[PDB]
């Protein structure tokens, strides 16, 4: 990727006005009420119940918290996120077999999460940017086949 | 299929976005011509694809009237949207993997305007409705 | 949505697969797990994922039997795959990604066996039928 | 990727069966026919009428063809594909916009007309193995940020 300097600075500057734990539990549970599939995934959290057990669920929470502090791993190297998700991506796939429309599927719900955080300062010129990284993020998490 | 829940939420929030919906069209146009440039293509035939240029301020009253037209046709959207769907396929040919795009870009914008209408479960309404649009739009292709 | 011709089609080859169908079921379900190894996850109380091997052989039945239910309900395939559905929601949990993985196997399967068949007007019907069935399947959800 | 010998005898021995023309042209009418909004991105070929249009369309027969001979390139450069289509990735993502779905549904076609031609010799593991030569093609064509 070539970031336009731009675009990394409002990928910095989104991550720094981020509560990784508030939008991390969020953008997660999210995810689970949205797109109730991918709670297979998570097969050992608790409640495959009410939208309400996925809500008050601490270990969704700690989970969706997790997700933030890697992505901020990308944020803090922003030209080298291929090799910095090697791990990550061996785990995604290779062993938890994420069907990677589930990247996109959550990354979308984090775009929404964003997106009713910051309101008008989200335009679309930002919108763009997050999109750029959230793709970057998404393909260094997939298969790797090259 | 859209639950009698997911109706009522539709509605409530169509009826909560009344004076902004000409406005919330336009900028969720603008924001898929810059995040999604595949997009731009249809709209060769412009000049000036941002938000407030006349071109995209007049087609997104002209999308939120489809839409409108979808809220209305709630019950039954690929019977109501059929002649939309020919127009997609047919005199545009417009690839059915955009209307996913156009619908997220729709979201995003409403997020950033009225964020108290976002709970998850509210989020999943819209989320049901915006897919069954897209695949009653899909309808005609094939 | 079905046109009568793509019903006939789809009809007529579930007539010719007649002798031939539980050994299509079983040999389409061991392309899907060898060539999509995903799906192993959900059958991982097997032995033995080979086509010939007993639980393949009898569950390979029992999928076709699933769609020879659809072609019977093809008229409206949400109502009359309804259990299916649930099933495949809230019992197994599958994620809906994986019904095109087993349709794209299964007409794979059949090309081997019935090439003059796959015309592409033909696949065409075909398709359009197996995408109606992923969406029937993928129907209680949410 | 890694190749193992069976993957690498497999592909060179599909693609050394193919009549280039024959199966180009034949896999590209079939995306046309069976997914025929794919046709938009084919504006300058002729009839966007009847299958029978598509099936005798010489333009559609010619860029057939230029498809399976683009495979051969990564048939014949299976351990560097990336590299080798860098210039196609740009083509078909920058300037032609080709949503990546297509990739996938053209891949498909070709996996059924090989399927159609070779018969019982288009065993499971076969088609593993043609599979994952597709997965590593569509990747390499393929927006690439990174
Ligand atoms: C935005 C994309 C994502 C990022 C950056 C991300 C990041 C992470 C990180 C940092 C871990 C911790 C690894 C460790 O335990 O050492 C992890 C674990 C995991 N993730 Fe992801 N993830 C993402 C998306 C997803 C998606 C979509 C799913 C499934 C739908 C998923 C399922 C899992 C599971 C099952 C674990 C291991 C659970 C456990 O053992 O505690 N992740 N992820
Ligand atoms: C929510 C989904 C959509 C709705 C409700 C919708 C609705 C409409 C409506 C009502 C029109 C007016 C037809 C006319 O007066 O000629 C239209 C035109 C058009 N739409 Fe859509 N549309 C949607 C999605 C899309 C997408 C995703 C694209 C391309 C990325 C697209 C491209 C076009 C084009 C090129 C026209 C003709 C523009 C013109 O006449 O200047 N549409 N649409
Ligand atoms: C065309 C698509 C499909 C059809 C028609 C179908 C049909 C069926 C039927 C009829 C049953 C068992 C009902 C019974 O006899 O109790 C079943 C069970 C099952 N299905 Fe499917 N299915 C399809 C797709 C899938 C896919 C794509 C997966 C996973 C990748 C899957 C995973 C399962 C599992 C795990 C069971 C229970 C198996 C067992 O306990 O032995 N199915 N399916
Ligand atoms: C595995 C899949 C594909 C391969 C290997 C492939 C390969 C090629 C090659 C080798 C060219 C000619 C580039 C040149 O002249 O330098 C090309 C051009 C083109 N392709 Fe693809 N392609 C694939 C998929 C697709 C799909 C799915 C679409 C549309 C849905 C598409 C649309 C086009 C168009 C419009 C051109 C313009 C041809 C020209 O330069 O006149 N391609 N492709």
């Amino acid at each position: 990727v070539v970031w336009t300097d731009f675009e990394r600075a409002t990928i910095a500057d989104i991550f720094s006005k981020l509560d990784y734990e508030a939008v991390g539990g969020a953008t997660l549970a999210r995810c689970l009420i949205v797109y109730p599939w991918t709670q297979r995934y998570f097969g050992n959290f608790g409640n495959l119940y009410n939208a309400a057990a996925i809500m008050g669920n601490p270990m969704i929470a700690k989970h969706g918290t997790t997700i933030l502090h890697g992505l901020d791993r990308a944020v803090k190297n922003m030209d080298n996120i291929k090799a910095t998700y090697a791990e990550l991506s061996v785990l995604h796939s290779e062993k938890l077999h994420v069907d990677p429309d589930n990247f996109k599927l959550l990354s979308d719900c984090l775009t929404i999460v964003v997106a009713a955080q910051l309101g008008k300062a989200f335009s679309g010129e930002v919108q763009a940017a997050f999109q750029k990284f959230l793709s970057v993020v998404v393909s260094a998490l997939g298969k790797q086949y090259h | 299929s859209l639950s009698s829940k997911d109706k009522d939420t539709v509605k409530a929030l169509w009826g909560k976005i009344a004076d902004k919906a000409e406005e919330i069209g336009s900028d969720a146009l603008s924001r898929m011509l810059a995040v999604y440039p595949q997009t731009k293509t249809y709209f060769s035939h412009w000049k000036d694809l941002s938000p407030g240029s006349a071109p995209v301020n007049k087609h997104g009253k002209t999308i939120m009237g489809g839409i409108v037209d979808a809220v209305a046709s709630i019950d039954d959207l690929n019977a109501g949207l059929l002649a939309l769907s020919e127009l997609h396929a047919f005199t545009l040919r417009v690839d059915p993997a955009n209307f996913k795009i156009l619908s997220h870009c729709i979201l995003v914008l409403l997020a950033v305007k009225f964020p108290k209408d976002f709970t998850p479960e509210v989020h999943i309404s819209y989320d049901k409705f915006f897919s069954a649009l897209a695949r009653a739009l899909a309808e005609k292709y094939r």
